[PDB]
């Protein structure tokens, strides 16, 4: 299988490259080895982009 | 840089 990821804080998006989360949302990671934002899609709100690696946790 | 390699945000 997989590792999930969870949000342990909200986070505001200043671009839509960016996804804007909120706490205990929960993502799949599609990219995290080109540095620090991981590209991930959320399973709570259906959107793919970028999510700073500093405001998730695994599950 | 790249968005993947931009600074991250502070811890709220």
């Amino acid at each position: 299988g997989v590792t999930l990821f969870v949000a342990l804080y909200d986070y505001e998006a200043r671009t839509e490259d960016d996804l804007s989360f909120h706490k205990g949302e929960k993502f799949q990671i599609v990219n995290n080895t080109e540095g620090d934002w991981w590209l991930a899609h959320s399973l709570t709100t259906g959107e793919t982009g970028y999510i700073p690696s500093n405001y998730v946790a695994p599950v | 840089v790249s968005l993947a390699r931009r600074p991250l945000p502070p811890l709220p």
